[PDB]
């Protein structure tokens, strides 16, 4: 960001490449908070795979 | 909130809701509810049978497009399970107006992309009011190129007024969107059902619905114009738009006799915003009977068979 | 701490430890490239920013990985990206996904180019 | 528009073009012009070898972004012919920073793709002084896709001070844009030639600079960072870029030492702004003899090969 301030000699947007911002952007996917997270993965690499759910 | 036509109906459930706060309003009433509800019930329900025996192809996109009915998100948690929501279009942005991500059905994972118009008036000002901006086709693009990488099913939905036309989508390439999805979605390897749940059609939101089985509400209509457009543009005036819709057929038995779609999902009595349950309960069967026989087919046989029905389009 | 919280413990396999920086451009900045190196390797613990590990996740296989942002930034070294490539290979033989995680403040400049 | 160690051959070049038009200025003065202009130029030859015989990285520097060289227009007008420029990058504009198209070469077609600054000032404003937003990556992919499928080679060019980073730029997935070039460059069919004209590096510009040959040229600079960027981040100081730019060997010769490029294509005395068109030359051959062993490869026994070099990356 102090390069982009550099460049633009401007003020960055609010929340400027946060999560929330980026995924608004479409470049993020989703926003997994990291107590899920294990719990996610395994379900999305079962389902990629094509793999039974993992049983919890 | 209600049409129209729905004001027999409309009065009498102004009642009928009453009585169950009626049973310890106040004054220590607690008057024998039973017998009256069920009365009124049934007083309501034949009201019901007799204003919705006759319709018309108006009254047919006024219930498609009544302001309560189950949109894709309705049916996705009343119907499947294990919803996991997919946004970001890589590009520009994450257009609402589209609603797409990967869930599990019977143990099956399944891709299930559709538009979503949202209840409140703010959630339709924040959806567009279900219509899609470029960005979102690519997104829907992006999700089919996924489900057909790791052999997965595909089911997409389709409820949506028309293809935005605003200056956006205009300066963004809407056409260039449109085609781009609708050449590589003649390649995919994977069965694609679609549903049309809601109002849709205008040819946009054929980007997610040219597939092996297409599938119909009993109250929904698909056309390649809005009757309010076809009306203005043809019979230059707004207010024939009912004689519009007669004149194109638009109603579903329309649009099933022309052998376009495979079969008419029914709905509840009372339309489907009366028991969203059991008209989910229908689709969710629909929807699995039609995935049960396509699965059979190989990938190659399966492109091969959609290429055929591609060729089968149009009466010459 | 990242990858015993993903993976299951009772199968954490590392894979590619053996690799370590071997710095082959002597820079030149107001301190030596080895005082950095040397710092972060005796303050981490650990060869590089990447770290590697062969698991198993509610029965299913997966390889996972993870950056240690201390490590200069995390940066991605040739040590880095040959520990990926050696994962890569074992989902390859070894069909499974892989997992990594990014945490980098850029490209290692005093590895240049490489 | 000299730098400023350009002093003693700077004016003496004020007197020869003079003598040009003093052959017939005014009050009938033809002098013996021939005999003194070949002595001035005798005397600024000497002049320029004498003060470019020392060499320095921050010398290498000025000259790799001296504000007349030639950019990749020029290099196709002058060692190219019958080029057609293909523009738009199908999603949201077409940025100017990149310059693509395709172009015959000794009866073969080719796709050239590169960076272009511009002469005026005006021109530099509107090409953003060479800094690609990422739709032109995006433009760079579909081109070297097109490329690919019928057959053809590609031949690019690498002269930009750097990935803009702007707002719009971050905003529209930068990072996303380059990587999706990285990962599908690395399956292209075909052999990729690249230069490094001008000043190019910081990264970015190896979205179009992965490819079975590396060349550059005498007084070109590749880095991972801008000189003045690694100065103001490790020095804490700006001034000291020169030292930067000494310690990291961003010269020619340090970047071809270190076994990362092929070979480094000479400049014409003087650099290559006193006489374009012997680096045209020069660059012509050097990109014909580079084309010609490699077209030999067999398509998978090329992606083989580029990927083995792909490993051969790095020290370790
Ligand atoms: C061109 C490239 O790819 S490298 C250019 C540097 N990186 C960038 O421009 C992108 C982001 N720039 C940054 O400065 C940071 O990464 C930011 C914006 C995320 C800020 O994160 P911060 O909390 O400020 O982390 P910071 O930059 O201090 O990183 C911690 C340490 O890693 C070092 N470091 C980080 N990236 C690099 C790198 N690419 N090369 C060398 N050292 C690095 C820093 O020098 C710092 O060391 P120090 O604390 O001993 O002085």
């Amino acid at each position: 960001p102090r390069v982009i301030e550099q460049t633009v000699r401007e003020k960055l947007p609010p929340g400027f490449q946060r999560s929330e911002f980026l995924i608004e952007k479409g470049a993020i996917d989703m926003i997994v908070r990291r107590p899920e997270m294990r719990l996610k993965l395994a379900s999305i690499l079962a389902k990629l795979m094509n793999l039974p759910a993992p049983n919890p | 909130n209600f049409l129209d036509f729905e004001q027999p109906i409309a009065e009498l459930e102004a009642k009928i809701d009453s009585l169950t706060a009626v049973s310890r309003q106040d004054e220590k009433l607690d008057i024998n509810i039973d017998e009256e509800v069920h009365r009124l019930r049934e007083k309501s329900v034949e009201l019901t049978r007799k204003i919705f025996a006759d319709l018309g192809a108006w009254q047919i996109a006024q219930l498609a497009r009544h302001p309560q009915r189950p949109y894709t998100l309705d049916y996705v948690r009343l119907a499947f399970d294990e919803f996991d929501e997919l946004a970001g279009d890589r590009a520009y942005a994450d257009d609402k107006a589209i609603v797409g991500g990967i869930a599990r059905l019977d143990g099956r994972p399944v891709m299930i992309i559709g538009h979503q118009k949202g209840r409140e008036t703010k959630e339709k000002i924040r959806r567009n009011f279900g219509m899609p901006a470029p960005e979102g086709y690519r997104k829907a693009l992006r999700l089919m190129q996924m489900a057909e990488r790791f052999k997965m099913p595909i089911i997409t939905f389709i409820d949506t007024p028309g293809a935005y036309p605003g200056v956006g989508a205009e300066e963004r390439g809407q056409s260039e969107a449109i085609a781009r999805n609708l050449r590589e979605m003649s390649r995919l390897g994977v069965p694609v059902v679609c549903t049309v749940i809601g109002e849709g059609g205008s040819g946009g939101a054929l980007a997610i619905g040219v597939g092996d089985k297409v599938n119909m509400l009993q109250y929904s209509t698909y056309s390649v114009i809005s009757p309010e457009g076809c009306a203005s543009i043809l019979w230059k005036s707004a207010d024939k738009a009912p004689l519009a819709a007669e004149a194109m057929g638009i109603i579903a038995p329309r649009l099933k006799e022309l052998k376009l779609i495979d079969s008419i999902i029914p709905e509840p009595l009372g339309g489907a915003h009366r028991n969203p349950e059991a008209m989910a309960a229908s689709l969710k069967a629909q929807l699995l009977a039609d995935l049960a026989d396509l699965d059979v087919l190989s990938t190659e046989d399966l492109k091969n068979r959609r290429y055929q029905r591609l060729m089968s389009y149009g009466y010459a | 701490n990242r990858l015993h919280s993903l993976l299951d413990e009772g199968s954490l396999v590392e894979l590619g430890s053996e690799l370590e920086p071997k710095d082959v451009l002597k820079f030149r900045d107001s301190k030596k490239y080895k005082d950095r190196l040397a710092s972060a390797q005796k303050e981490t613990g650990e060869k590089d920013a990447l770290v590697v590990m062969k698991g198993t996740l509610y029965g299913m296989p997966v390889v996972a990985a993870a950056f240690e942002f201390a490590f200069m930034g995390g940066s991605m070294g040739s040590v880095v990206g040959a520990r990926f490539v050696r994962a890569v290979e074992q989902a390859l033989e070894d069909n499974c996904p892989l997992i990594c995680f990014s945490a980098s403040g850029g490209a290692r400049m005093q590895e240049a180019l490489m």
